[PDB]
């Protein structure tokens, strides 16, 4: 009903107030800053894997600068909780490893490249027991220590976890005796997580709270059969995308790149919070779909609305985010 | 709707203990009844071994006192000079409690082991058994199998239970590269083949399932079990989750209690869901056909506005005859509150014949106090709205949440009342509450109105002139199940006219009173017919308006603490059976 002055939002109209069906536009820019997040797990079986990724990200920052005006690079490692029976406790316990450890912050995002290289090439490599590997307590860490990381409130904030297996869920740490939620906030005290050992793995819903509310696109970079494992997974996560690193490996930077094309090329909506909303889409091409499922290969140019039909039945603020955006619009008998 | 939460009997154990980790009844076969309560945290006795957890006893009446049992007072045992042999600090003993008569079963799933062959620690599990006077030691996964290839992580006694004929049923999350395992011995062996001098004990009867492809590598086959007849031949069969298999999509295998053989799967429906966290096997719809709970508790539903929303979720399968289940799936309420973390069949909690249960959200309620739903089983299956709602009643003392709910145990009738009562933990605050059931009475009302339709030039009455009148008479009479008050106090209050509000006028007044008002202590014999008692009510020139009907209405309340017992449990009315009725009378209008 009454638009707000001075817009300044990317989504159109940034705030508005209704009291008991109108449309917003979303539209998003050619040329966005961009912060890529290389989280690798650093486990035995990606030996090849991190060789490979010695001087690769040099060449990438060709095509993404190419593609984004400003572009940051950081990286962390992460293998899984040094406990039992994750771990093997023995006082000792065979080529050049290094010891395990739930996730280390190494490199903030910034523009100097060859830092990354430098501090990829001086990684070394741990291992543990079991198969899957306790990534998503790094990747909420890397999520919500917003001023660690150096995620800027303005780029295109891209966090590729590469990993070979799956991924520890909240509920396996019962077995080590770990038994207490994640509690979802920063825990980095020297760039290491503290309570590896003490919080339960964070639950999907944990993560994709934290996510959205951090604005990251996540990217599942993986080479097993177990690429369909984080394939399927994708439906629980919104703006959050899988690539396949085949057999011989290299296509990084290509599967990254066709990853971040797919994203400018997708533009959802999700609301948070006694009212009903109903949505239908208007893509660049006529196609009408529920707000759900925003629409797909979207030109940077092209507008791009959503209706809104607002019902209430018995007589706050509520929130419409369009994924992968940091703009919002605002809407308050 | 019948658990007495107003004076419900706390228990408390050592700080950072993890005191209610695992919480159970114990009831020897005619003698006392005590709470058991597992501290998996709990530093011992025990030379050299740090929080190496203990099971405690805790009294009944008089005192809440708790005294740890003594299973193994003893340290490490040595293999050889400055080598030890086992790893008993941090072992986690009691987080596994289950009892069965003079029988109690207690395990340490995180007990390690350095093996006979190489210097190791491998987390095998074990367990202690305690019947009348014996005290053996159970480690079915610590053998020759070692190392994660084979038993070496199997972490054994991460969950049990019993059987009807005295037979272990034992689960362990970490065999076979986590395939899990399970394992059932008949107690006896157990006892019998108890050897101090022998590590890996074999025992005969022995069922366990054996190793598979690696396609089922990571499933955690034995996270949770439970029991319970599935085919037929009265032989209680074996039930457990494993949340990993079908790729983290979770699964519930179902295997023959007499020999192992494969007898059902469940499968779950969401990835990461965890289906198959908790299980319980109870008949909830009376049919005599044990019914399947499984739990999912990081379930994500997707509601109206298309956000998916954490809320957990159970299933409920109702065995039928033919073999087949008729599932039913039941969601959480609150965000985040990991609905399904526990569930605990309570018998027939209200006693109106169908099994009741609970399901328990630990991270739920205001601060995230934790929460435990009751729900009531009915011919039909479940009554899906829970009939009472447990709010934990303490809030974060250091770092692990209350976790109010994340263990309970119910069907025992502690206090002998005829109804089962429950036992609910909260480790995160080293506390153990049990709510006790209080006995419900069924109240049958009757109210009669003669004549129904008055007459106003009728004035039979003679007030103490005359006036027209009619009869009021209420009836009453109560009963119920298990031990209650031989005579119970209903105070009974009548009001006439009531559409009328108190600013309107009134029309219908008492004869002796004078007032539209009647209250009467009314003392009703518990069992026996109904006890009537009928009182004269008289009703044109003090008010126009004759169109709207005169209502005669009744409520009606017992007394709580004249009819409550010696331990002051109070009775409870039955939860669906209305307070008050009414009945009504109108005028006689021109006609002829
Ligand atoms: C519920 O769901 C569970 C799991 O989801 C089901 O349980 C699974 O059932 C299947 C089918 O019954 C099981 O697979 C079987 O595997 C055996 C192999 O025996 C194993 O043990 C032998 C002793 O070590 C070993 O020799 C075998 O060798 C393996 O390795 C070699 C390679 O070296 C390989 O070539 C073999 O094939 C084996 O994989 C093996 O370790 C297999 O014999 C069974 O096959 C039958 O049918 C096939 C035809 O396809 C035939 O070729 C075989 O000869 C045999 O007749 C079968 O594939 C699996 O192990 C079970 N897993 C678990 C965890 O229980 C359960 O059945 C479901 N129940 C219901 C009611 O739905
Ligand atoms: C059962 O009994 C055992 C002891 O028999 C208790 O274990 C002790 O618990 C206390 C907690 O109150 C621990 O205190 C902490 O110690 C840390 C160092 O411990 C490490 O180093 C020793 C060797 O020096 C090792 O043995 C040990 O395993 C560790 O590797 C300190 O760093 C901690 O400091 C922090 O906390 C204090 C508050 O106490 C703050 O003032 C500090 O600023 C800092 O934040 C802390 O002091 C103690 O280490 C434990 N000992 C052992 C041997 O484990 C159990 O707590 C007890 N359990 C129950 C349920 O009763
Ligand atoms: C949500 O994200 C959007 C990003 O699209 C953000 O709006 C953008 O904010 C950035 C903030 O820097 C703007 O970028 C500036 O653009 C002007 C003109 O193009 C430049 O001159 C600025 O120079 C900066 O960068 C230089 C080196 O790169 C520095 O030397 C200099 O000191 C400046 O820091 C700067 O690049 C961008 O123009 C806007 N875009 C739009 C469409 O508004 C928005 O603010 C974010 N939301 C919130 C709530 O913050
Ligand atoms: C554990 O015990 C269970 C039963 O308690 C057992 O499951 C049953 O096994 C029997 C095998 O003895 C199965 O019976 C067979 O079924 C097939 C197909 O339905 C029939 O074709 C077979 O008929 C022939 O075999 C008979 C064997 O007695 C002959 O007598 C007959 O003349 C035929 O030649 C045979 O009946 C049965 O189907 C299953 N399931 C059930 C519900 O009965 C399981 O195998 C045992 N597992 C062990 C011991 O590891
Ligand atoms: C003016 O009002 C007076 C009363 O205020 C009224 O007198 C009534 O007369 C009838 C006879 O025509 C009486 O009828 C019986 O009354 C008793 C009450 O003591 C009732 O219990 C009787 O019903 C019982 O038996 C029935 C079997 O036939 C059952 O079906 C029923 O459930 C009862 O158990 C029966 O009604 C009546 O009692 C009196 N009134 C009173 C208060 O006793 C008079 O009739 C009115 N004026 C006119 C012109 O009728
Ligand atoms: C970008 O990073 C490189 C990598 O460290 C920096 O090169 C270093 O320069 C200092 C001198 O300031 C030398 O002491 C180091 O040995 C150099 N390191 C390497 C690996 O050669 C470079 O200075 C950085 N650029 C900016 C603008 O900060
Ligand atoms: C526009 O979107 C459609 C699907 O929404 C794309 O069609 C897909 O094309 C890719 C290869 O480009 C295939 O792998 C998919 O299987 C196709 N899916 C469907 C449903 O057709 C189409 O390619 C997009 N257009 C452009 C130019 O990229
Ligand atoms: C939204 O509209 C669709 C029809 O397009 C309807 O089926 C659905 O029930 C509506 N949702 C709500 C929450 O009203
Ligand atoms: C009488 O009971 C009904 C429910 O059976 C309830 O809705 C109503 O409010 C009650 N009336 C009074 C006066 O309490
Ligand atoms: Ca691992
Ligand atoms: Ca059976
Ligand atoms: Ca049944
Ligand atoms: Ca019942
Ligand atoms: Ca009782
Ligand atoms: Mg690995």
């Amino acid at each position: 009903i009454p638009t707000e002055n001075e817009i300044n939002t990317q989504v159109t109209p940034g705030e508005v107030s209704i009291q008991l069906n109108f449309m917003l536009k979303v539209h998003p820019l050619k040329k966005y800053p961009v912060d890529l997040y290389y989280l690798v797990d650093v486990s035995a079986s990606m030996h090849n894997n991190i060789e490979k990724l010695n001087s690769v990200g040099n060449d990438l920052s060709r095509k993404m600068a190419f593609f984004s005006r400003d572009f940051r690079l950081g990286f962390g490692s992460y293998v899984d909780k040094t406990v039992s029976p994750y771990i093997s406790i023995h006082p000792e316990r065979n080529l050049d490893c290094m010891p395990p450890h739930g996730y280390i912050h190494v490199l903030s995002l910034t523009e100097n490249i060859t830092e990354f290289e430098k501090a990829v090439h001086r990684q070394k490599i741990s291992g543990n027991i079991d198969t899957p590997e306790g990534g998503f307590d790094a990747m909420l860490q890397a999520a919500v220590c917003e001023s660690h990381i150096g995620w800027r409130k303005e780029a295109k904030r891209l966090l590729l976890v590469m990993t070979d297996q799956t991924s520890h869920l909240a509920l396996d740490s019962k077995l080590a005796g770990i038994v207490c939620p994640n509690d979802g906030n920063c825990h980095l005290k020297n760039n290491v997580y503290v309570k590896s050992t003490t919080m339960e793995h964070p639950s999907l819903g944990q993560l994709s709270e934290k996510l959205i509310d951090n604005n990251i696109n996540v990217i599942f970079a993986v080479q097993g059969k177990q690429f369909h494992w984080y394939k399927d997974l994708l439906p629980l996560l919104p703006g959050t995308i899988a690539g396949e690193i085949e057999s011989k490996a290299a296509n990084l930077n290509n599967l990254v790149v066709e990853a971040y094309q797919k994203l400018i090329s997708e533009v959802k909506v999700q609301v948070e919070n006694g009212i009903y909303f109903n949505i239908t889409a208007i893509c660049p091409d006529g196609s009408r779909k529920p707000g759900m499922e925003g629409c797909r290969n979207v030109t940077s140019n092209d507008e791009v609305l959503f209706n809104v039909t607002v019902t209430m039945k018995k007589c706050n603020y509520a929130i419409i985010k369009p994924i992968g955006f940091n703009e919002t619009a605002k809407i308050h008998c | 709707f019948n658990l007495d939460v107003d004076s419900p009997a706390e228990y408390s154990g050592p700080e950072g203990s993890y005191f209610g980790f695992a919480v159970d009844f114990f009831v020897p076969s005619s003698s006392r009844m005590f709470l058991l309560v597992g501290a998996p945290k709990a530093n011992t006795t025990q030379p050299g071994i740090v929080e190496g957890g203990q099971v405690l006893k805790c009294d009944w009446s008089s005192t809440r006192r708790c005294q740890p049992i003594e299973f193994d007072a003893t340290g490490n045992r040595d293999y050889a000079k400055d080598d030890p042999l086992e790893f008993k600090s941090h072992q986690w003993f009691g987080a596994s409690v289950r009892s069965k008569q003079d029988k109690i079963l207690a395990c340490a799933p995180l007990y390690h082991w350095r093996t006979e062959m190489k210097q190791e620690r491998e987390p095998v599990g074990t367990c202690f058994l305690q019947d009348g006077t014996k005290t053996v030691e159970y480690a079915p996964c610590r053998s020759q199998d070692i190392d994660a290839d084979g038993q070496g992580f199997c972490q054994g006694g991460f969950s049990i239970d019993f059987t009807k004929a005295d037979r272990v049923l034992l689960g362990g999350p970490g065999s076979f590269y986590w395939q899990g395992q399970l394992i059932s011995d008949q107690v006896a062996e157990i006892v019998s083949k108890y050897d101090p001098n022998v590590y890996s004990i074999k025992y005969n009867n022995q069922l366990a399932t054996r190793t598979a492809q690696a396609i089922f590598d990571d499933s955690y086959l034995g996270y949770s079990v439970a029991v319970g007849d599935f085919n037929g031949d009265g032989i209680d069969d074996f039930v457990s989750g494993v949340p990993r298999a079908a790729r983290t999509l979770g699964m519930v295998y179902i295997y023959d209690g007499k020999n192992m053989s494969s007898l059902y799967n469940f499968t779950g429906e969401q990835m990461a869901a965890y289906f198959g966290f908790s299980v319980a096997a109870t008949d909830i719809n009376g049919d005599d056909y044990a019914d399947v709970f499984i739990g999912a508790p990081l379930f994500m539903d997707r509601g109206s506005d298309g956000k998916l929303q954490e809320v957990g979720q159970v299933s409920v399968s109702l065995q039928r005859a033919s073999g087949d289940f008729q599932t039913t799936k039941l969601n959480g309420f609150e965000v985040f509150a990991r609905f399904g973390s526990a569930i605990a069949p309570l018998g027939d909690l209200d006693q109106d014949g169908f099994n009741d249960i609970a399901i328990a959200a630990p991270y739920g309620g205001e601060d995230k106090k934790g929460i435990v739903y009751i729900f009531n089983g009915r011919s039909t299956g479940l009554n899906a709205v829970p009939s009472q709602i447990l709010e934990g009643q303490w809030a974060a003392r250091s770092g692990c949440p209350p976790s109010f709910g994340y263990s309970m145990k119910g069907a025992t009738d502690i206090d002998k009342n005829g109804y089962p009562d429950l036992i609910v933990g909260a480790f995160g605050v080293d506390r153990a509450i049990l709510y006790r059931a209080r006995p419900v009475i069924t109240v049958n009302a009757g109210l009669e109105v003669y004549p129904s339709i008055l007459n106003q030039d009728n004035k039979t009455c003679s007030l103490p002139l005359k006036v027209s009148c009619f009869n009021v008479r209420f009836c009453l009479k109560a009963d119920g199940k298990g031990v209650l008050p031989r005579k119970l106090n209903f105070q009974v209050e009548l009001l006439l006219d009531k559409l009328k509000q108190k600013g309107a006028i009134r029309r219908a007044l008492f004869l002796y009173s004078r007032s539209p008002s009647h209250s009467k202590n009314m003392t009703i014999s518990r069992g026996g017919l109904m006890q009537c008692e009928e009182l004269i009510a008289y009703l044109e020139s003090e008010f126009r308006d004759k169109l709207t009907p005169i209502t005669i209405f009744m409520e009606y309340r017992l007394d709580y603490r004249t009819a409550a017992d010696t331990t002051g449990l109070q009775p409870i009315l039955n939860q669906f059976t209305p307070a008050n009725i009414s009945r009504q009378a109108h005028i006689l209008l021109t006609g002829g």
